[PDB]
């Protein structure tokens, strides 16, 4: 049945479109940061990668999958194995990447290694960060092309977004431990 | 606690109040007490 | 009570740190390409925004809020004025900005223009991108050099996850009508 | 900071802990926000010593203005009795000295 | 200066004084810290520090 | 309400919140505070 | 009891009662605005606003003759797809405080002009208005002062009004000095 | 003049701001209009328009 139609048309596309899925997560800036302040910041002592492009544990090439992971193991002195994750899931429209990496107690660590005495330690907790995109609802008449630049775009409200959360100066408190958020004064 | 490995096998951490002597001496202790007070700076 | 710990010590720091709120919100790479595609793609048509930066709507400079909103006004031919919305919430260490953006059927905007007819037409979705951080669990050792050093830690992180979530050739699918994912064979 | 290293961070029983900075950053305070009560801190860390928290609090209101300092301390005897028997514990500070500075 | 430990020396109670002595200096040098250009102590309603 | 004559036939006029955004922007704007206070006309 | 106290000569003086009625104008000049108004074409930012009847506001409720303790200057504003809307002056006199509050209304221009370019018949009602208040303490007055030196009072206060809406407006056109206020700072100088 | 509307540009605040201004003006000369040789600010008990 075909109908004319006034007024706006609210026809949406399908959720059927297959995406390009990486073959490896970069993880280059947060790396080369740990890096630079050689893996501790407090009481936080973090792990050394074996890599800074984490290769895929559960993706293979050519099948589909609605949820993959990409994996590598931080080694530590005095600590036990511990792996890093990223995380990211496909279903209907909404992408989302999140990144999972451990801490260790640098407490027990250093006093370990100043005891002389045989014990390890396992990850204390771990921060985390969740990137998310909704891709849902694209209309009827948009074709393949536009398609590609509606990616683009997205693309682009991402990096805003990014910038936004960790915008302001480095001499002051921006992300954890937050309790809530202040305007200063002119 | 959470679980560490000790040489005897996989350990819990443990915090304890053992061997810590919170004691304190009284405040019994004569203390100087200035002939005058120099107010020079002000 | 005093107490000396064998092992790993657990104890957070509370959640109860002021963190730095942007006086306005940088939406350039965004518009920017909105502007380069001439805000439309397929039949999808976008607003043009009276600012590239987004004021304040509930945020006074001085008040601690935990809930605050960045907004200007999407104009456009044959459309009525539609509001852009950033949204920053703050609260137990967690911190999430989130960007709303609506379209219009560009089949009856154009189809309005073509009759030469009094009509105008009202948004007809939105495409939203979230950016979330898990700042929570700071552990008591740290003091509050070692926080701005945690601070831009986790910025990086959200640095590769946006990177990791766009990351692909533009000939090909990635965001937008996801259904699922697919690797390529070598 | 410099008298603590002078006395090498021990006196009595008191065993003190050696600092991140000699100067403090701000904790609580964002720039530009008018704030009436204010934290400056760093921490403290030491062989066998559990890291603990040095801090500045100033609170201006209604034109008083007053600093306090509190620095804390452990038993030195725990401390020294598992450095001797090579015991890999970690000590929480016995109790603090402080000092107020207050302006009308 | 109350609650010195059992084993607090004698002689180690002169190293605490001087100790209380100069956590002292401190706080008046923390107190009255800031250019004379601006506004510091009198009439204080809240503090602000500059963003730079 | 009221009757009126429009081109489809007669019709009822209508008051609608349709279209109108009332929206805010926070007074967050920091303003000249001068420096001196003239009062010479008093 | 032997008290304490801090002598001057003189004694607290006998005030004169507010029983003095004043002066209301037969109507409310307000040429500054309104052409300024015209200079900036009755828009800014997304508010529009109308245009008025008159730039000499009629009194709405004053009789001549008869004693108001309050008292309405009103002209009409109208405009292209605007609903038509009163901008209202206000005067209010008693026990020895007079107080003038004008109230200008604005309209949302994305609505208004959505309209016209699509040649749509509806009218705007307005979205908000802005309001400046104005006030003179003039109670008090003492006993001895007789008619003739209160009209030197009369224009005392008005010279304040003068040099208090100088210091109001005061300031650089370049800088931010009025609207969506948040708090002041002083420039560097 | 607080709650300007979303859409108000960083320059046309300025706009508003001389707005406000000039109604300030008008409001001092509504304020103190009226001829010196009649009683019109000070000790006042009511308003009384003259007929003619």
């Amino acid at each position: 049945s075909s109908r004319t139609t006034f007024g706006v048309n609210p026809d949406r596309q399908a959720n059927a479109r297959p995406v390009y899925l990486a073959p490896a997560a970069p993880m280059e800036n947060t790396y080369t940061y740990l890096g630079s302040i050689q893996f501790a910041a407090g009481r936080h002592i973090f792990g050394e990668p074996a890599s800074n492009v984490l290769p895929p544990q559960n993706i293979v090439p050519g099948v589909p999958t609605k949820h993959g992971e990409y994996v590598t193991t931080n080694t530590g002195d005095r600590l036990m194995a511990s792996s890093t994750t990223v995380t990211r899931d496909v279903s209907n429209g909404r992408t989302k990447v999140s990144i999972d990496i451990p801490y260790y107690d640098r407490n027990a660590v250093e006093t370990l290694k100043a005891s002389a005495i045989p014990g390890a330690v396992a990850p204390v907790g771990s921060f985390k960060v969740n990137v998310e995109v909704l891709g849902g609802g694209v209309l009827t008449g948009t074709d393949a092309n536009a398609q590609f630049a509606l990616d683009e775009l997205l693309s682009n409200m991402l990096m805003d977004a990014a910038r936004i959360a960790q915008d302001g100066p480095k001499n002051t408190a921006r992300l954890v431990a937050a309790s809530h958020g202040v305007m200063p004064q002119a | 606690g959470q679980l560490y490995m000790g040489q005897q096998g996989p350990v819990q951490s443990s915090r304890t109040t053992f061997g810590v002597n919170p004691d304190r001496q009284a405040n019994a202790r004569p203390v100087y007490l200035a002939p005058a007070a120099p107010m020079e700076n002000t």
